[PDB]
């Protein structure tokens, strides 16, 4: 009989680089301001066998994070350490699965 | 004419720093018959946190149920103040009021809550980075105090003294008395067990003008991992997350016809760090999700859901599942697709995880 | 398979935090993979998955070094560290700002 | 194909001086039935005559024929019931059970207490419409069973051992009561039934040889949701009958699919619901969640209408979904809204149909 | 026109190969794939579940099962692995000795048990199974008495040992409490919902005991699993053990993968109890227990959805399909598919949790 009313429009830090893990192509330094120059590069010996890697000045790098948040590691040495000590070698690692396959047996891929 | 379809909008602003702090706006409408058989059925439902003192930590919050159900109107208001003494007992003090037609009566209450974890092991929360399934016990404890004004509610106090002292199953028929109706089933439905009650006292000093009845009783709520009151005991209560008076409205407005449904409002406490530097929107409490279902079972629709949560700026969500199907370079948009799929699953009583997580 | 878990490491890569010898050997010896949402401690069940293959443990440098005289002292290359003593385990080298 | 469920209903409706009814209802649906035992053909006909009104006692026969995995199984019960008070019932009656080639007599004398949990006025006042009364329903039964089979002798020799033994046989005879989901069934209607209390298991002499005596009572639960509390005085509305009340019923599954052709007249159909209003006698629940359960179990098409014809002077007023269609004197529901009503209530819907009709 | 549009598909394929003669075994291979999303609160589930069993000598019995369960649930790896040695002492009653162990991401524990289940129907008539054919429920309860011993190797381990010994014995309600413990998650709705009962747990006296290797807790308990009449694993204790059939050793390789788009589901078994003897000389396919469909059923009505299944019953050469209802669609000379149709509805009735009947009686 009586009914309320209503309105409804819906219908109608301290990060790290692993130099072991790290083949040297420098997206950190892309990622990393110029002012800071934070991401170096480090030469051991013939560029084509690995040769240089990439190093951060701890006190030049201020908690920008972009390195680590563009996620463009292809290796995953780049690391962050959390003040509770996890690393994190991506930020979003997708979830480790018991992977077996299907193969239905009256369908064509049996 | 016989297709019955839901439309819905969801807006979920975050807002930046540790603290969630975020805005829920919601809109639905459904063109399925409601489950209840008083209609039409209306409701609005107020519900305003203020922080009381931080260094007492005492929060205030009051809640106002009005409601129109068959050209009734039913009026629950509720002051109360919560206190987080200990992690596992909680204290409360508080006022409120419920008139139903002509009829009103006022109470106030003291009341601790003692929630307790069977498992306290380390080896469980050490492995599984996301406890969903934590059994545990709520012992209530209410001192409850009504002035006996009305001729009624005396009469209604006078018999229950009665009872009470008449029969000794009383603790166990307490709960069918309690749960009314299809309560009763759904805390089966959603792993709620309830103890039969003790009743500590019941007496009566009279207040100079009028008699206050005066009932102290105690329960024990009982989880078994499903219930989002002892799981997320810790979730349920961000009084230290709490320094802005938040709050939130919510209508829903059943004709036969159709339901419609909004609520708007900010609270803390709608993302909290998962681990791995991510955070996530809070899990989905269980229990809503399969009392709901047992409502949302018994019709079929057609889905029109849309999500827009709203990411403060510097964050982006790393995962999404199902994914997100537009993105405004702030803003993340379900719209159709497996999220359509998801939300007939937790309309029908799908506990099935929709994993928001977004960092800097 | 490979897609399954993060793409680049064979085994799932257990990095080992700092805890360490502060405290009757700091048995707790932090295990994080490289997920890092849990936090877990070296029970035999860990060592019996690190010895299938199917995880590896590696120590860090960048920090306190994590027993490294008291789990093993084999210092051939400074990285000859084995729990079990016959583990063949690896360590990750981080020369980060001591190298210019 | 697919699953589309046609379903024709009609109520005709006496005013007045009456409160009867007379119901017709044809459902076909082609899903599966949800028995274990595939095919299942039961007719159901319960007949009630006013032995007598003044003193209450009227006389129910229901006899249930059914015929489930070519089995052979007939149940008959006469009872004379009657209101000693408006919260306590009682009922004579003695039946049979012929299931395939065993059959067994039993002779019940009963008393059913059903007391409110509470009863205010203040509830009464406002909130008129009482749905989810909650209470508590006291059954006392005593049954006297000839031991005439050996195979029955032995089932009563096999009890009161059970009895002799088994501190906690009457917790467990819950499990035995419930043949299968039933027990589920219990809390889906939100009915929790109580520990049984044996008062006596005896023998007895009798022309027929030895007489099973088993006095038993138990508790029929308080949700509110279950109706048999709730509308107390609804259900047997002994006053209201003048004439034999008569409701066939009866259903066959196949795995094709089940129909079902209902034929009842009976008082109690028509309730004022407020003063000069008559309303159409609100839904049970129990009936609704308890087939509900069964009927989620497939998705359906639905094509249901429903055929109201009131006493003559007598129009509808108020109404969920309102008609479709009507004729002089003849109101009838179909189309978008009651189809999803009845689709609601298929699936174990409790909303309401509130059809209000007044002179 | 139509309505409940927007569904989702889930495909299904399964085959029972039968063996002939008085050889009761079949050959269950199953798959399926649904499109609907999940009822798992940490979603990403893939399960791979080993049932090996083998013939221990039938002087005494005592066949041997080895359970080896394999779960990765949000990156979290459990595995159960139990061998256990199980013997029907008497037709009520059976005994078994077994070990075992769970090792859920870093922690692991091995338990050595012993238990004996007497199982006791309510009620066992001749009028009963004179009058019915086949009793499908049964009313009963089980009785489990159950010693279980662990090794406190982990310190997990030590702190809920004492845990325990303190719970024990400073609540009584802890025997009615442990219930609400011992079911994880929606298990406890699925108990009520699918008949079940459980009675409060009767503690013999848990003590530790000084083991050379390792100080050992060792737990005895009693429980009483009641049973309404849908429950398998009372109403049907003739079955579920293959007492004498058991002249070969089994496997199943079963398993699924659920993840928020989807599951897939793939069995491969064999079993010695697939075909049941009926009167009249008729054979049929187990009665499906009723458990399986009803606490499926809670999950199975979460969505709308439509079947694309397939079955094919490689019957033997020496019999001929009978009373099969739902009717087969394609008929070979000795194999006999369903699918499409009634079946489809069926397939759709019992994902929804319907206990139906899809009786298929085979014979000479
Ligand atoms: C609901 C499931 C559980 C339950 C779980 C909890 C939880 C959870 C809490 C309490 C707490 C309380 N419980 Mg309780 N409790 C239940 C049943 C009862 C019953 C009863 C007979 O029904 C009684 C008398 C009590 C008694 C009480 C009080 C002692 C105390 C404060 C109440 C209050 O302020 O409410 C005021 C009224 C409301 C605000 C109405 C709306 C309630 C809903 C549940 C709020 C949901 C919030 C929403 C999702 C997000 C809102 C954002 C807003 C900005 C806040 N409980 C059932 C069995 N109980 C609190 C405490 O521990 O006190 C010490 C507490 O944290
Ligand atoms: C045995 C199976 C379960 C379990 C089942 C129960 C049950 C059931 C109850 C307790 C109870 C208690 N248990 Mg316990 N408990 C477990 C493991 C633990 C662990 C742990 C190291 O994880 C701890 C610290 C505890 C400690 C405790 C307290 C939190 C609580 C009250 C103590 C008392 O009654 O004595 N248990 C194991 C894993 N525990 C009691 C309590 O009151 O619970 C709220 C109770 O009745
Ligand atoms: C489809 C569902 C998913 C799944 C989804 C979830 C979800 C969702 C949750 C868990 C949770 C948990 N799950 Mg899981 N999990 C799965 C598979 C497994 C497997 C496995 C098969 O290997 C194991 C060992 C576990 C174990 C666990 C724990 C890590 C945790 C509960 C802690 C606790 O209190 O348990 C106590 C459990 C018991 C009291 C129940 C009884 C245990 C068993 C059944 C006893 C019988 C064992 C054996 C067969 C008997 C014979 C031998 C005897 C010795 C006589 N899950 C499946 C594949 N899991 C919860 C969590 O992490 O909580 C924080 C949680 O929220
Ligand atoms: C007296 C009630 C209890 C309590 C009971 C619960 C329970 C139970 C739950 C929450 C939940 C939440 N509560 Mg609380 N909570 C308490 C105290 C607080 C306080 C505070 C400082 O006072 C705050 C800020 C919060 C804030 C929050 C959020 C963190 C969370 C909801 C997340 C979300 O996105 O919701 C989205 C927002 C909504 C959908 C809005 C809902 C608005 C309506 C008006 C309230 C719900 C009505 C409910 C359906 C019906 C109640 C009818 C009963 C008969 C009373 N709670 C008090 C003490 N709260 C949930 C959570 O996830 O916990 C971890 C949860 O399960
Ligand atoms: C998919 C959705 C489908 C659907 C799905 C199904 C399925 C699937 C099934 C049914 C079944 C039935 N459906 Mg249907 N059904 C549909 C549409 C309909 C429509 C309609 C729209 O017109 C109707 C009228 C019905 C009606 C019916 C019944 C004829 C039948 C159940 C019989 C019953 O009453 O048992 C009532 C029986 C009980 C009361 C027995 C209780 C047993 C216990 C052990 C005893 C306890 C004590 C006892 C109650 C005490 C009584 C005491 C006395 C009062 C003194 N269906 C929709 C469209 N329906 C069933 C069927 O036919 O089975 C063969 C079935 O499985
Ligand atoms: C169904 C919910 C309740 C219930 C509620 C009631 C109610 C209400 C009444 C009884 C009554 C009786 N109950 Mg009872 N009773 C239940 C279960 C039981 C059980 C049992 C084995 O579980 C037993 C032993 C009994 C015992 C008894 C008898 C002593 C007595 C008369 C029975 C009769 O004649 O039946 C013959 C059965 C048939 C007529 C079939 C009944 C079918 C349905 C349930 C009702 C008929 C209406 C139908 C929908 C439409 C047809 C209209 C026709 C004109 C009748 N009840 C459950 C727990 N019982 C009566 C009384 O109080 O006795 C003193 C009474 O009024
Ligand atoms: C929309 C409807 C969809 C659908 C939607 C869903 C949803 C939604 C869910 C499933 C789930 C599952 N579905 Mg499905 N599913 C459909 C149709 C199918 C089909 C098919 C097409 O034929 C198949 C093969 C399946 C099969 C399955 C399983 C893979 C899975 C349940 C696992 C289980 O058995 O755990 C067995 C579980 C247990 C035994 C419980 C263990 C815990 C308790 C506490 C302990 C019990 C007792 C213990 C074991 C005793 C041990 C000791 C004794 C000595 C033995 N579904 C339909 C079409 N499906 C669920 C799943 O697992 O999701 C990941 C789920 O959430
Ligand atoms: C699940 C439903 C019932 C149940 C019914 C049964 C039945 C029936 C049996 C037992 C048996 C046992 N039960 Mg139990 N039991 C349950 C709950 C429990 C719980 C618990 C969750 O807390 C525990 C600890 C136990 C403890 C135990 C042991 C004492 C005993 C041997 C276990 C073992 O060998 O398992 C080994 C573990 C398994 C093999 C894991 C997988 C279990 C599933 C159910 C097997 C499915 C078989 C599959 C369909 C076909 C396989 C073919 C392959 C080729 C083999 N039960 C519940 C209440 N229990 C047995 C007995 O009596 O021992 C004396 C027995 O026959
Ligand atoms: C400890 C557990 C109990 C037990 C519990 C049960 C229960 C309960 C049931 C059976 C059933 C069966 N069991 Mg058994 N059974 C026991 C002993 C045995 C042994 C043996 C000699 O060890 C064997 C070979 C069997 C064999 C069989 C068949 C006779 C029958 C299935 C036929 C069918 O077609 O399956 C085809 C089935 C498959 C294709 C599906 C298999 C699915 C998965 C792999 C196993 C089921 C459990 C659950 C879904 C998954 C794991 C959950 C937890 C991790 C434990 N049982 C032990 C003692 N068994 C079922 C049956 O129909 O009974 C009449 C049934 O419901
Ligand atoms: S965190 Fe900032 S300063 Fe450090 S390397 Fe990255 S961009 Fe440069
Ligand atoms: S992105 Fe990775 S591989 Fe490239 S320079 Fe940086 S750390 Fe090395």
């Amino acid at each position: 009989p009586v009914e309320n009313k209503n309105q409804a429009p819906a219908p109608g830090k301290h990060y790290f680089i692993i130099e072991n893990l790290c083949v040297g192509c420098g997206l950190c330094l892309d990622k990393c301001p110029p002012k800071v120059n934070a991401i170096g590069y480090k030469f051991y010996g013939d560029v084509q066998e690995g040769g240089f890697r990439c190093y951060i000045d701890q006190a030049a790098c201020i908690s920008c994070s972009a390195c680590f948040s563009g996620d463009e590691c292809p290796s995953g040495a780049l690391i962050e350490v959390l003040p509770d000590g996890e690393v994190l070698d991506f930020s979003y690692t997708p979830p480790e699965r018991l992977d077996f396959d299907l193969r239905f047996l009256h369908r064509f891929h049996r | 004419n016989d297709v019955t379809t839901a439309h819905s909008d969801y807006e979920i602003v975050l807002e930046g720093g540790s603290s969630s702090w975020g805005k829920v706006k919601a809109r639905a409408k459904v063109n399925a018959p409601p489950a209840s058989p008083l209609l039409p059925a209306d409701c609005d439902v107020k519900l305003n946190v203020k922080p009381l003192d931080p260094a007492k930590g005492f929060v205030r919050i009051s809640a106002v149920f009005e409601s129109i159900v068959d050209s009734t109107k039913n009026k629950l208001t509720i002051e109360a103040d919560i206190a987080n003494e200990t992690k596992e007992r909680r204290i409360s003090v508080g006022e409120g009021m419920v008139s139903v037609g002509d009829f009103s009566h006022t109470f106030s209450f003291e009341g601790s809550v003692v929630n307790l974890f069977y498992y306290r092991s380390d080896a469980v929360r050490r492995n599984v980075p996301n406890p969903i399934y934590m059994q545990g016990r709520q012992f209530h404890d209410i001192l409850m105090k009504v002035p006996l004004d009305n001729n009624d509610l005396i009469d209604t106090w006078e018999g229950t003294v009665k009872a009470i002292g008449s029969t000794g199953a009383f603790n166990d028929w307490i709960r069918d008395f309690w749960f009314i109706g299809p309560a009763f089933t759904a805390l089966n439905e959603g792993g709620q067990r309830i103890s039969r009650i003790e009743v500590n006292g019941l007496n009566t000093e009279s207040g100079p003008k009028g008699p206050v009845g005066v009932s102290r009783w105690r329960f024990s709520h009982g989880g078994s991992g499903m219930v989002d009151s002892i799981s997320r005991w810790a979730e349920l209560f961000p009084s230290d997350k709490l320094n802005r008076p938040a709050q939130v409205e919510a209508g829903f407005r059943s004709d036969s016809q159709g339901i419609e449904v909004k609520v708007d409002g900010e609270f803390p406490g709608v993302s909290v760090d998962a681990g791995g530097g991510l955070r996530r929107i809070l899990n989905h409490p269980l229990i809503p999700l399969v009392h709901h279902g047992m409502v949302g079972k018994f019709n079929n629709f057609n889905v029109d859901a849309q999500l827009k949560v709203v990411l403060p700026k510097g964050y982006k969500i790393r995962y999404a599942a199902p994914q997100y199907r537009s993105q405004n370079l702030e803003e993340y948009r379900w719209s159709g697709g497996a999220y359509a799929r998801w939300v007939e699953h937790v309309c029908k009583g799908g506990v099935g995880q929709f994993e928001i997580l977004y960092a800097q | 398979g490979p897609w399954s878990g993060n793409a680049v490491h064979k085994a799932e890569k257990y990095f080992i935090t700092s805890a360490k010898r502060d405290r009757d050997g700091k048995l707790q010896i932090e295990l994080v993979p490289a997920s890092g949402r849990r936090k877990l401690s070296p029970t035999p069940e860990m060592i019996r998955r690190l010895i299938d293959g199917e995880i590896e443990i590696y120590i860090l440098t960048t920090q306190p070094d994590i027993a490294i005289d008291m789990n093993k002292e084999i210092i051939d290359m400074e990285n000859r560290y084995v729990i079990d003593f016959d583990k063949r385990g690896v360590k990750w080298t981080m020369r980060e700002i001591p190298v210019f």
